[PDB]
RNA sequence: UGGAGAGUUUGAUCCUGGCUCAGGGUGAACGCUGGCGGCGUGCCUAAGACAUGCAAGUCGUGCGGGCCGCGGGGUUUUACUCCGUGGUCAGCGGCGGACGGGUGAGUAACGCGUGGGUGACCUACCCGGAAGAGGGGGACAACCCGGGGAAACUCGGGCUAAUCCCCCAUGUGGACCCGCCCCUUGGGGUGUGUCCAAAGGGCUUUGCCCGCUUCCGGAUGGGCCCGCGUCCCAUCAGCUAGUUGGUGGGGUAAUGGCCCACCAAGGCGACGACGGGUAGCCGGUCUGAGAGGAUGGCCGGCCACAGGGGCACUGAGACACGGGCCCCACUCCUACGGGAGGCAGCAGUUAGGAAUCUUCCGCAAUGGGCGCAAGCCUGACGGAGCGACGCCGCUUGGAGGAAGAAGCCCUUCGGGGUGUAAACUCCUGAACCCGGGACGAAACCCCCGACGAGGGGACUGACGGUACCGGGGUAAUAGCGCCGGCCAACUCCGUGCCAGCAGCCGCGGUAAUACGGAGGGCGCGAGCGUUACCCGGAUUCACUGGGCGUAAAGGGCGUGUAGGCGGCCUGGGGCGUCCCAUGUGA
């Protein structure tokens, strides 16, 4: 009785679930970095952020994040990470950053 | 509703179709009521001015 | 369609011939010679004086009856005249005469303007090798219409295409008797002919 | 060209930022007589500096705010005070047009 | 992509084409870049047919695309003869 | 190159002033009448409710299977695989489904129109430019499996391939923080640190082609912002808590009070806020001498909505008409065991209404989607159908034909009229019959050349045997309005303030050019009238272009706020104003 392309939809629910899991991982990630990064913790936190870095760029390829979204995110992070670091902290490793 | 010409065929639930035009002489009435049209029917031995009147044309011959 | 029937009431009613049938309204008894008063039971009665709408009325009328047409084709004629250039009024017996059905009146093919129609309708007619069956054709300069092949003969042709031989043509016009074909040559300037009209009193009337 | 106008200013009563009042003269589109008209803005100081009679120049600019797209120029001519009083009796006039 | 190609004109039985650029999600009689020539698939005129050349490949170049039924009107144009 | 007026207040005059007609226009409808063709045009009302069909699909040059085939791999007893081969049904993946099509409800607003902004931004497929595709793992359908359901089917159980998914790697190149560099509102350059790429399928195979991934461009399409313009009621005069600004955050392709905290107490309005009423806006369109006034229907541009509402997902792109979830209203199916639908798509039905059509043909052409391409889909579109709804073109004949029959009208009974009208005589010949017969179609593809440039060669026409061409060939529908003045066209009879007419002034009271019929006449003609509405006339909202002593109109008189207006001279500024050039004005 009806086009049988509602597949398109039902591609949706893969593609939604598929590009939301990654999209959770992303977030709860860039939750410890931050934590961390106020805990003077600077070593086990640019570990996270550098894993932060890569998570969203990896996602940034497909079809979920993309444009200068990735870069919002990145830039507000370790614009933020460093400038809790500045408590002390040591860079214990410019592994994130270009400092 | 004014109704024109001479003698018609209304009492009352009669369906009627209305024109527009009022009469000058009965104050009040403001419209015309079309002849031919629905329960109203047009003029009986009428000649001349039918496209009023809702008259048909008569035959003349036989 | 067109007017169709009394005609020489109409030589009268204007109150002055305008040669509308064959030879008749050409013949002593033009619906005028004998009859010169309007139609009808109140003919031989006195005019009162005409109003200056009657005046422009009658005018009109008369012209269009000259030619025999439509009010509807007629009235376009004026207005499309009435827009163009300078004299923009005028000018409207050259739309009125550039009619292929005029134009054969004219080089006497026919006599009747409305044995002209006739002609062109059934198609006996042609312009410049192109079987034309349209009465409203805006002829132009230097188009030939002349008798198809199928009609060159005719006894309707040739007693009418003969009896020409006697008077010259409009200057804005030619015609090869024995060939069978004539040529738009120009615009009739208001000169070229001084019909029985005064053209202004139309203008006037159109501008209601 | 991004636009350029020039105003009084009759508001710093908000944070770093400020009110200008623009006029404009120009003929009736019918009536041919030429005549005045005033539009506010909202005129961004980012370094609160202007202040009331600062008769000064604006430029369309991205949205700093809602209302208010226009950042300061320049100041043109300080103090006219007498420029704002006008726009202040208007204003206060409004009182005894109370529909009472 | 945008495109080339023929937008119809004139009258019902009488077709008049207009060559034209336009999106190729536009109406095929809806509002274009620029016109490039006319066509009158019946060739009732002997101007029946013209393009701005130069234009023609200006926008092929840029990356416009004509049709199956457009480029023939072009190829038909020395647009592709490309000398020696 | 463009401008006209008339009727009606009086016994009469001049003036004011209103009512009224003559003009043009319409998505029309209604009455009488109705021949043809063409090109247009057709739910203006219930954005009310809809039976039925159809309107969006495509590729086996992504992948794996079903069956049919396909020949024949090949056989310890009806096949067997083996691909390929087709084609096949779906599933997997990929692209389009966001365009096209409809509608005008909502919307007085940056919705539109126009001119600009973005150092504050995305743009798939297309084009150009720079570099790469190094390798490693896996899931779900399909098939199978049982369960459940009436089905809709549905859950669960079990394998598997790719251009599905993941990871390692590579890094031209890109992103992010800090630096300086230039530039300047988050633009460009670079330093270090840290993160990012993938894909294979098909062969005229050993070479190419269709794809893959990063970056910069281009072009196209946009998002957001700004200035100016955009209806009626002040008998709506005051409005405002995200209200206004700030700070910091959240969010987006990105600005922003867009959202959230916190801080401040601002923001708006007689230049008309707030509230109410109506409306989609424009190019245009109608009228008008113009200035204006009126209008937004078909066509084109944009906005908005997809039964009423809300929401997000996927995605380059939507908060999506023919995709998804929820609530409501409504209608339908059912063994009732429960489930289903969204015409403002194309036709069509109903209801409402004064009123608006075929449940047609075809992808032949144009355009659009998919594909290497054949080819497929296309109620977009190209045609046909219905309606005098409009514009246009054409016919119902032409020449002759009487001092001018008959009949019918008047008549001062002498006559006059209809009237060359008919008859009648010649001529042509709409229709109809026969034959022929299109244009609209040239490319995609095919040959050679490299499938490029090139010549060249080939298929296809729904409309349709249609128009048009030839021949033959028949005198072949006319109606409607008006005839007191304005306003063109007059006489008998009937009627007797009755029956009736009327746009205004007014006609009818036993002699009516005003009623009704008749004869005759005027006016248009497959049309003629009417009604409704817009503009004109109306210089009667008067900017162009008016008035206020007695015609309607000076505030009862002051003082004065805002506002409007401002004397004589010389400078600077050049806002208005004026000129030129240029872009824009589709
Ligand atoms: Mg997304
Ligand atoms: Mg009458
Ligand atoms: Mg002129
Ligand atoms: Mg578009
Ligand atoms: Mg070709
Ligand atoms: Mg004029
Ligand atoms: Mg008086
Ligand atoms: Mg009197
Ligand atoms: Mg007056
Ligand atoms: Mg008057
Ligand atoms: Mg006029
Ligand atoms: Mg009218
Ligand atoms: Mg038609
Ligand atoms: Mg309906
Ligand atoms: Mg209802
Ligand atoms: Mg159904
Ligand atoms: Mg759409
Ligand atoms: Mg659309
Ligand atoms: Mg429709
Ligand atoms: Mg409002
Ligand atoms: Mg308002
Ligand atoms: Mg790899
Ligand atoms: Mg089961
Ligand atoms: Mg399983
Ligand atoms: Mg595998
Ligand atoms: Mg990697
Ligand atoms: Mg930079
Ligand atoms: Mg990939
Ligand atoms: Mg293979
Ligand atoms: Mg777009
Ligand atoms: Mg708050
Ligand atoms: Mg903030
Ligand atoms: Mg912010
Ligand atoms: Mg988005
Ligand atoms: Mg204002
Ligand atoms: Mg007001
Ligand atoms: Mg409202
Ligand atoms: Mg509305
Ligand atoms: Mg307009
Ligand atoms: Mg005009
Ligand atoms: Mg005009
Ligand atoms: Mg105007
Ligand atoms: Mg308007
Ligand atoms: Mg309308
Ligand atoms: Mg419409
Ligand atoms: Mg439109
Ligand atoms: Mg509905
Ligand atoms: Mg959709
Ligand atoms: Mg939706
Ligand atoms: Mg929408
Ligand atoms: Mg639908
Ligand atoms: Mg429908
Ligand atoms: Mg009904
Ligand atoms: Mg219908
Ligand atoms: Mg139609
Ligand atoms: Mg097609
Ligand atoms: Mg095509
Ligand atoms: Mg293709
Ligand atoms: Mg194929
Ligand atoms: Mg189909
Ligand atoms: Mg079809
Ligand atoms: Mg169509
Ligand atoms: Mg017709
Ligand atoms: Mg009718
Ligand atoms: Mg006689
Ligand atoms: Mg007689
Ligand atoms: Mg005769
Ligand atoms: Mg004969
Ligand atoms: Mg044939
Ligand atoms: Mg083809
Ligand atoms: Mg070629
Ligand atoms: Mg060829
Ligand atoms: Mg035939
Ligand atoms: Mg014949
Ligand atoms: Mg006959
Ligand atoms: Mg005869
Ligand atoms: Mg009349
Ligand atoms: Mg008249
Ligand atoms: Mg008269
Ligand atoms: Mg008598
Ligand atoms: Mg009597
Ligand atoms: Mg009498
Ligand atoms: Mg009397
Ligand atoms: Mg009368
Ligand atoms: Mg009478
Ligand atoms: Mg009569
Ligand atoms: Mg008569
Ligand atoms: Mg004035
Ligand atoms: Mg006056
Ligand atoms: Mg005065
Ligand atoms: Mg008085
Ligand atoms: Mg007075
Ligand atoms: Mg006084
Ligand atoms: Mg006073
Ligand atoms: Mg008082
Ligand atoms: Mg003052
Ligand atoms: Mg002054
Ligand atoms: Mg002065
Ligand atoms: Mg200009
Ligand atoms: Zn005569």
């Amino acid at each position: 009785r009806n086009l049988s392309a509602l597949k398109r939809h039902r591609q949706s629910l893969k593609r939604r679930l598929r590009n939301k899991a990654k999209k959770s991982a992303i977030k709860t990630l860039s939750k410890k970095a931050i934590q961390l990064a106020q805990e003077g913790k600077a070593e086990e936190a640019l570990k996270i952020m550098r894993k932060a870095e890569s998570l969203i760029d990896k996602a940034a390829k497909g079809s979920t994040l993309h444009k200068n979204a990735a870069a919002r995110r990145k830039s507000r992070l370790m614009r933020k990470v460093r400038q809790l670091l500045e408590a002390a902290g040591a860079p214990l490793i410019g592994g994130g950053l270009s400092a | 509703a004014y109704i024109p010409g001479e003698g018609h065929n209304l009492q009352e639930h009669s369906v009627v179709l209305i024109r527009g035009g009022r009469v000058k002489d009965l104050p009040g009435v403001r419209y015309h009521i079309v002849r031919g049209v629905y329960d109203a029917a047009g003029v009986k031995d009428r000649k001349k001015s039918r496209s009023k009147y809702g008259t048909k044309k008569p035959k003349e011959a036989a | 369609g067109r007017y169709i029937g009394p005609v020489c009431r109409l030589c009268r009613r204007e109150g002055v011939k305008l040669y509308l049938k064959g030879e008749r309204c050409y013949s002593p008894k033009c619906a005028m010679e004998r009859r010169p008063y309007p139609p009808g039971q109140h003919g031989q009665k006195r005019a009162r004086r005409p109003s200056d709408y009657a005046v422009r009325l009658r005018e009109k009328q008369k012209l269009r009856r000259i030619y025999g047409i439509s009010e509807r084709q007629f009235r376009n004629l004026f207005e499309e005249a009435s827009k163009k250039k300078g004299v923009t009024g005028s000018v409207f017996l050259g739309l009125l005469e550039s009619r292929l059905d005029n134009v054969v009146y004219r080089l006497g093919f026919a006599v009747s303007r409305r044995q002209a129609r006739q002609l062109v309708r059934h198609g006996h007619i042609t312009v410049n090798g192109r079987r034309v069956d349209l009465p409203s054709y805006r002829v132009r300069p230097g188009d030939e219409i002349a008798v198809a092949e199928k009609s060159r003969n005719l006894e309707l042709i040739r007693q009418n295409l003969e009896a020409m031989k006697g008077r010259k043509v409009g200057p804005w016009l030619s015609l090869d008797v024995e060939g069978m074909k004539g040529k738009f040559l120009r615009l009739p300037d208001r000169e070229d002919l001084a019909l029985p009209v005064n053209e202004q009193l139309v203008i006037e009337f159109y501008s209601r | 060209p991004k636009k350029v106008l020039t105003g009084v200013v009759v508001s710093d009563k908000m944070q770093k930022t400020v009110t200008v009042l623009v006029e404009r003269q120009f003929p009736h589109p019918l009536y041919g007589k030429v005549i005045k008209r005033s539009k506010k803005y909202l005129a961004h100081d980012p370094e609160e500096k202007y202040k009331l009679g600062d008769v000064v120049e604006i430029i369309e600019s991205r949205p700093i705010s809602k209302r208010k797209r226009f950042r300061v120029l320049r100041l043109v001519e300080s103090g006219r005070m007498d420029l704002v009083e006008k726009y202040l009796i208007r204003r206060q006039n409004y009182e005894s047009l109370s529909k009472r | 992509m945008v495109k080339i190609r023929l937008a119809r004109f004139g009258s019902k039985h009488n077709p008049h084409y207009r060559i034209v650029v336009t999106d190729a999600r536009r109406k095929r009689d809806g509002k274009y870049i620029e016109k490039i020539g006319y066509y009158d698939p019946r060739k009732t005129t002997p101007d029946w047919l013209k393009v701005d050349v130069e234009r023609a490949r200006y926008w092929l170049s840029v990356g416009a695309q004509p049709t199956d039924t457009a480029r023939r009107l072009l190829r038909q144009a020395g647009v592709f003869r490309q000398e020696a």
